[PDB]
């Protein structure tokens, strides 16, 4: 407070989590969600409002159009990004954005001119002294403790393994896969259907979503774990919904996850994660696989569904050859720890020498973000 | 050690981008 | 492995062996996983020794 | 009370299965010993 | 919450003191194979004695 | 362009008669030639160092004429008696000369504990055996040789008077002989220790050569005095002979030389409280959300819905594991179309057909 | 001879050409792939083969999956192999295989085990009574009207170059380097993603491959050139996709094929093709060099890009010593060469005695084609 701290915000296609710099956790938390009305409203003299935003917009559900406004990881409607980003400055953290710097995170491979507008509206609108663009994969691996091995994150938006060497990351084997757990989402609503159970609006989506957290599972092994489901009926659970309905989804839970597994349940032509990343730790070389092979580190929040560390396990070391050693690290708080990650980057001495100037900004056009920031 | 080893790796970023 | 060793002088062994195992074997293994394990300032000494 | 309820005998057979583990790092451990030994003397007769 | 809290700290603190015996045991075996591999390398040559 | 050569060469031949003792002493003998070559001390052909494997049975391990000290091989030297007889043909097929052996036999049958016998024709080892006094203690390398013995050598000692000559002269207990105009002679128990006296008495014959050379005379040197200097255990020249050892099948040289003292490599690992433990420990599916059970008539088949209540099985499973398998495999596309073509027309020509009767009404007519 | 004539087959990696001996143009030139259906084929009546092969399986791209049975030089499936035999023996030329000789063309550097397992299956299952296995980069020279000189061929699998002195090619010189054309396609993907064109699936790297034959070119200058392209927009030009979209390729014409000079930009530690030539001549003698760099021969599908031999010229004249006789012949047809040099080598009389017999195939194994054939 005596000194001015920086503002780390991570944004992602699901959740916006916005925190002070050298923070332990986050200041808030809140869906990134623009909502509308859609129904005529009359009742003169009460509270309306033309748009709602955050977690009042999640509050109403049952009178509006929820609409997303960042799909798969790209920005694709603006004016609802500005209005994200200012009820997280002004309502939620209550700090003018003038006084301190800000911190970006965003994807690895990504159209070019996305940066150049999160550079021109953070500057020109919000008068910021200074901004950073970070990729997100590397805070995880910072935020963990290890200066080298490979990452995997799958958040809600988008998929992507890199691997880094000695703190410094290698830009020709990142592999990125656009399959995140919307797609997951959107597969559990048209799987169950077949029970008879049905959900088209957004409201539904939300729901279905709230059962996906709630009660999904990967199973270690598939053909078992169905075979087991045709025999006993103990692999069933009840979710009452919030219209007072109890639905059994039964022999759904562990086969919503499994297409992150198999992809050719969507009918998208590329595999699984695990040779994704497999992929990945060969196309770098040699000598670096063997501290790749033992410093796997999982994170982003479709990484939470229980048994997903075993499952990831036994197929990569069923790829991998057998004189290597496979070591895959959870964090029981890896849905947060990109963020962390930027409270580690935002607290460095060196780092302030990494600051774009608002003055250097004014010079050189929102170009200068390919130049300074790598 | 960890955070003043994160120091150096910074400062040869600083080095090796420009 | 073949470790094609190098040609010598009649009077040049040592160079050609000393340079063979310089091929073969780096003088600075630190790097990778391990350089975090030692200090920075010590790595560096080491290196030079 | 949920969540105390599961914690709690959660990291009860953790504790339980370490216990157990300790053992087995000593049966290994005591092994070793035999090896150190046993090959310090096959080297013995070997100087001889 | 009260009777939760001390649950999870003290069991945290059991975790980290998991993790010693845990890479010992895997210093343990390693050191096993390589003076296995040892002792049957001495074996062998009393054998050709 | 590749000139290196496997020292042991024991696997390639496959024949002759060998002791027990006979494979290491082999290696040890080839792998001297190898380090005598390769520091440069010796490069063409000779009969420099010779070997003892049996005391009660001589059977010395020569070389043989016209190979190079790079192209010794185990399997290619040849072991003979204390006379001089090949008593086992080498595996080299090359001609036989052993007359420069003879001086070994002659300092064999002087000593009964000396095994390993080598022979320096350096230029500096001549140089100092060419010069009058013997050689100075003005290094710490000729101190660590320690004593030594002076000769006259004539060229030849197939003469049993120079052979009667050679055993007084050079003592009952002595490790260095120095051949006047001819060079150095080290006598070794072992074959490690005759490699260390060597080695040190080569590095001490070229300072005592340039410090000779440089000073002039004698009063300059300020020579120090002998007198006033005056697993298991290692022995001697153990631990450079290993390192040379270990070296040289670093660089991909098969030798037979087996190790006192093996070498450990760990990387090791640091723990650092900061790094997160790791804490470890073609097919389509279609489901359907009930399951069917046969039950008897009460013969016509019935199947039951088996409700929840009865614990029945939840989720059952159709496995596709190809596509197109609800279509046949073999057909033709034109079949379709023709036979869309025939039912349509018959609009176009407005058929007054009927559709099919049953037998029932067929059989009463 | 007078009445048959030899069958001309030349399989490449990504193409297979086939003809008759003593004719000038090969009957039949088709995409060495093999695609099976992805979707669950619901018509009765329309008629689904297990599998299509060749010009087929490429009209319908968007319900198979392509595999190519030639991965790298190598081949990696031997029955799709048998496959793609097949269809260019039945389906494209219509004649059978026991009635006439075959000639085929190989990688100058291949295992042992490779060529066993071709002669293996021409004898065993085709019954042919004559084959004759030839090195593909001697044919082109053949076809160049020259016995001496350095040949440099690049396709889809392997780029290698190899030097020949009177028929002979040496084995010691010849040189091989792993930038293909299919590394360029990929490498294409990779900076399509930046402007913010999403490639993934197998269907669409045809149509990536498409864009790279019909709008590429070689910078002679890179550095100028990115400042040409950085400053105006003359060098941008505009492609019409199968779906009906436009889009702008701009900077990246002269970037997709700079990965052949240097591979430092796909993560390749290895040297570029003009050092690769360079070197190739190095490692002979003093007495050829004169008359390897006064005769240099390109072929190879690669080696079409407008633009490619005058900086082919200048970089291998940075090399070379000073006074140095320095020229680069490449014939406008120069990836049909190999063709056309297999029947010429087949027109010839004295080129009977090269023939492998049935009986001698018979009592001798499959070993035979390795001593007759040095
Ligand atoms: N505990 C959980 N179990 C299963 N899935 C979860 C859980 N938490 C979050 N998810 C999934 O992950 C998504 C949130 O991912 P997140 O890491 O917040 O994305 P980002 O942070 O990149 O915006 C949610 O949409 C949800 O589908
Ligand atoms: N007209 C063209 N312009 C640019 N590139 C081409 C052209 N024709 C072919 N290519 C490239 O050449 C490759 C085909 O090489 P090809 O000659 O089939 O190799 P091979 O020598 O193995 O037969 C294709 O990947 C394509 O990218």
């Amino acid at each position: 407070d005596d000194d001015i701290a920086a503002l780390v915000v991570d944004n992602g296609s699901g959740m916006c989590k916005a925190g002070f710099a050298g923070d332990d956790a986050p200041r808030a938390v809140f869906p990134s969600i623009v909502g509308r009305p859609r129904h005529q409203g009359v009742m003169v003299g009460m509270g309306q409002k033309d748009s709602y935003v955050g977690d009042e917009a999640q509050s109403k559900r049952g009178i509006l159009t929820l609409k997303y406004p960042i799909e798969h990881g790209i920005v694709t409607n603006w004016d609802d990004m500005e209005k994200i980003w200012h009820h997280t400055f002004y309502n939620e953290l209550r700090v003018a954005p003038e006084e301190h710097p800000v911190l970006l995170t965003e994807a690895p491979l990504n159209p070019k001119a996305n940066r150049e507008k999160m550079t021109q509206i953070m500057f020109e609108t919000f008068n910021t002294p200074a901004m950073y663009v970070a990729i997100q994969a590397v805070l995880s691996l910072y935020a963990s403790g290890r200066t080298t091995g490979i990452v995997m994150d799958s958040g809600d938006g988008v998929t992507h393994t890199v691997p880094i060497y000695e703190g410094y990351a290698l830009p020709h084997a990142i592999l990125r896969l656009d399959l995140a757990g919307r797609d997951l989402t959107d597969y559990l609503m048209k799987i169950l259907t077949e029970r008879g159970y049905s959900f088209t609006t957004t409201a539904e989506r939300e729901i279905v979503r709230d059962i996906k957290e709630k009660l999904c599972y990967v199973a270690l092994d598939f053909e078992q774990e169905m075979a087991t489901a045709a025999s006993s009926s103990s692999l069933e659970k009840s979710y009452e919904l919030p219209d007072g309905q109890v639905i059994t989804i039964g022999n759904e839970r562990f086969r919503c996850p499994e297409a992150l597994f198999q992809p050719s349940f969507l009918g998208m032509e590329s595999c699984g994660i695990h040779e994704t990343t497999f992929n990945s730790i060969m196309k770098c070389d040699v000598d670096i696989r063997k501290d790749l092979y033992a410093n796997t580190v999982l994170s982003g929040g479709t990484t939470m569904y229980p048994g997903i560390a075993d499952r990831m396990q036994k197929e990569i070391t069923a790829l991998a050859p057998s004189t290597m050693k496979i070591k895959i690290i959870a964090p029981p708080e890896r849905k947060y720890s990109v963020w962390i990650g930027g409270s580690i980057l935002a607290s460095l001495s060196t780092f302030q020498q990494m600051w774009i100037s608002k003055q250097e900004y004014d010079e050189s056009g929102p170009s200068i973000v390919h130049r300074k920031c790598f | 050690s960890f955070r003043e080893e994160l120091e150096g790796l910074i400062q040869e970023q600083m080095k090796k981008g420009n | 492995n073949v470790p094609n060793v190098y040609p010598a002088a009649p009077q040049g062994g040592m160079a050609a062996l000393n340079m063979s195992l310089g091929m073969v074997t780096p003088v600075n293994d630190l790097r990778g996983s391990d350089s975090i394990a030692y200090d920075k300032g010590e790595k560096l000494l080491r290196c030079k020794l | 009370e949920t969540r105390a309820e599961f914690a709690e005998r959660s990291v009860t057979k953790l504790e339980k299965s370490i216990d157990d583990l300790e053992e087995k790092v000593a049966h290994a451990k005591e092994e070793n010993l035999s090896m150190h030994q046993m090959l310090d003397q096959t080297l013995l007769e070997l100087n001889n | 919450e009260t009777r939760a809290e001390f649950a999870e700290r003290s069991v945290a603190k059991l975790e980290k003191t998991i993790d010693d015996l845990e890479d010992k045991l895997k210093c343990t075996k390693e050191e096993h194979l390589c003076t296995q591999r040892m002792l049957d390398q001495t074996l062998l040559d009393l054998n050709e004695m | 362009f590749s000139m290196m050569t496997p020292i042991n060469d024991l696997h390639t031949a496959d024949s002759l008669n060998l002791a027990k003792g006979e494979r290491l002493m082999r290696c040890k003998i080839s792998s001297v030639y190898r380090l005598l070559d390769l520091y440069g001390w010796a490069q063409l052909s000779d009969t420099y160092v010779t070997l003892r494997v049996s005391k009660e049975q001589d059977h010395f391990l020569i070389s043989p004429k016209g190979v190079s000290c790079s192209e010794v091989t185990a399997s290619s030297l040849i072991k003979v008696n204390i006379l001089g007889e090949v008593v086992e043909k080498g595996s080299s097929c090359f001609p036989v000369d052993t007359t420069g052996f003879c001086l070994h036999s002659a300092i064999y049958a002087a000593r009964p504990d000396v095994r390993c016998i080598i022979h320096l024709h350096t230029p500096a080892t001549a140089a100092v055996s060419a010069m009058k006094w013997g050689l100075l203690p003005v290094s710490h390398n000729a101190l660590l040789v320690g004593d030594m013995a002076y000769f006259d050598f004539n060229g030849e000692m197939e003469q049993e008077a120079d052979r009667i000559n050679l055993q007084k002269c050079l003592g009952p207990t002595c490790k260095i002989l120095v051949l006047r105009n001819h060079g150095v002679v080290a006598l070794g128990d072992t074959v490690e220790e005759a490699f260390y006296k060597v080695f040190h008495l080569q590095a001490a014959c070229e300072i005592q050569v340039s410090a000779l050379s440089s000073a002039g005379g004698v009063e300059n040197l300020i020579l120090l005095e002998q007198e006033k200097h005056r697993m298991q255990k290692s022995r001697l020249g153990e631990h450079e002979f290993e390192a040379l050892m270990r070296m040289l099948d670093n660089l991909g040289y098969r030798t037979g030389y087996p190790y006192r003292y093996p070498l450990v490599q760990e990387k090791t690992k640091h723990k650092s409280e900061v790094e997160i433990p790791a804490t470890v420990t073609k097919t389509r599916w279609l489901n359907t959300p009930n399951t069917y059970l046969r039950v008897n008539v009460a013969p016509k088949t019935t199947w039951m819905k088996a409700d929840e209540v009865e614990k029945s099985s939840s989720g059952m499973p159709i496995r596709i594991e190809n596509p197109n398998q609800f279509v046949p495999l073999y057909t033709d596309p034109q079949e379709v179309l023709d036979m869309r073509n025939k039912i349509r027309e018959q609009n176009r020509q407005d058929v007054k057909s009927a559709g099919p009767q049953s037998q029932l009404l067929a059989s009463v007519i």
